[PDB]
């Protein structure tokens, strides 16, 4: 499975490693939310990352299904 | 001396703008060297796990429009000027426990004839600390301070750590706590507003431990 990742700048797509079969997207507000919007974290995962009261995490199993919120998935 | 310094200051600011980045061409990314200096832990709130610290944030960058020739001003090669008069990157602490931004004092900057600026404003930071619950007793906490430009993103201004470790050469130790480890890490962070341009931050952290 190919996943988008914020581990690189610019954001890139990578073949997720053995064991990591899900692509995920985490977003949350920090002090700059009102102007820059939520922080965006994208990557690979074996299992969906725990969500917090202030975290928004979504998981999926299709190629590049976790794009930056402003870009089309796939 | 003072006669020439007064002269060059008027010259430098007769047609200066602190609103635009000090680069000759807007394509250029301003390079800012950032170095956190820890001065003293002044308050420890163990119930909320918040520590208040006195610091100084050393910042260095070159201002294209603030150059001159020492020979034209009696050999003067450096001068001190109010930080409020020049463009600044607006580096801010943004994980301030109480308030949403720390207390700072805009002190004077050191400017040399090459346009190189050295600014070391003092500040009072309030940081949340994470208890290191690995070993007993759990008398160790990890406090962090995240710094980054308030408005500019990575394609306009780049902040680079002056060193991998904060400067503790002027740190006044406590009689009850010791800083066991301290380091700064630079990150490239993406926000929902902007899919292509990352925002930069340097996060410094220090692990402090209660003395027996
Ligand atoms: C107390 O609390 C503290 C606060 O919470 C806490 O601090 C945290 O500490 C940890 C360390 O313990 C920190 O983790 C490190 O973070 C580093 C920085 O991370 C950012 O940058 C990377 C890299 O980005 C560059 O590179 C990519 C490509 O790789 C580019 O696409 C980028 O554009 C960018 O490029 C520039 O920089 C490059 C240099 O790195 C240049 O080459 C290049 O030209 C450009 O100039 C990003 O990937 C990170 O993204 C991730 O995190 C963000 C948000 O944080 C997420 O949004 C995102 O999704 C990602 O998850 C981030 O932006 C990391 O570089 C560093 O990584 C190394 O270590 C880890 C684990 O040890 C490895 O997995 C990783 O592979 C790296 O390994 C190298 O280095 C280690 C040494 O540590 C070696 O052992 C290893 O062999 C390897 O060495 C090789 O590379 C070295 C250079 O990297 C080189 O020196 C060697 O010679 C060799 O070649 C690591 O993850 C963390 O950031 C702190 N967090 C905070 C908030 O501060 C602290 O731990 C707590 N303390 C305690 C005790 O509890």
């Amino acid at each position: 499975i190919v996943c988008h990742t914020t581990a690189t700048s610019p954001i890139s797509a990578v073949t997720c490693p053995p064991g990591e079969n899900l692509c995920y997207r985490k977003m949350w507000c920090d002090v700059f939310c009102s102007s820059r919007g939520k922080v965006v974290e994208l990557g690979c995962a074996a299992t969906c990352p725990s969500k917090k009261p202030y975290e928004e995490v979504t998981c999926c199993s299709t190629d590049k299904c976790n794009p930056h919120p402003k870009q089309r998935p796939g | 001396k003072s006669e020439h310094e007064t002269r060059l200051e008027a010259k430098l600011f007769e047609d200066y703008s602190s609103v635009v980045r000090p680069v000759e061409d807007h394509r250029e990314i301003v390079q800012v060297t950032v170095g956190l200096q820890l001065i003293q832990l002044i308050n420890v709130d163990e119930v909320n796990q918040i520590v208040t610290t006195n610091v100084r944030l050393k910042q260095q960058w070159v201002d294209y429009n603030l150059k001159w020739n020492p020979d034209d001003y009696g050999g003067v090669k450096k001068i001190h000027i109010p930080s409020e008069k020049i463009w600044r990157p607006d580096v801010v602490l943004y994980n301030n426990a109480d308030g949403d931004f720390a207390i700072v004092k805009f002190t004077k900057v050191l400017l040399d004839y090459t346009g190189h600026i050295t600014w070391t404003p003092p500040a009072i930071f309030k940081s949340y600390c994470e208890i290191i619950v690995t070993h007993f007793p759990f008398d160790e906490q990890n406090c962090s301070m995240k710094l980054g430009t308030r408005t500019y993103d990575g394609s306009a201004v780049a902040i680079n750590p002056e060193s991998d470790q904060p400067d503790l050469s002027n740190f006044m130790e406590s009689g009850e706590w010791v800083i066991k480890e301290a380091r700064g890490w630079k990150h490239w962070v993406f926000y929902s507003c902007c899919p292509t341009t990352p925002y930069l931050d340097i996060t410094y952290h220090f692990v402090m431990q209660r003395l027996p």
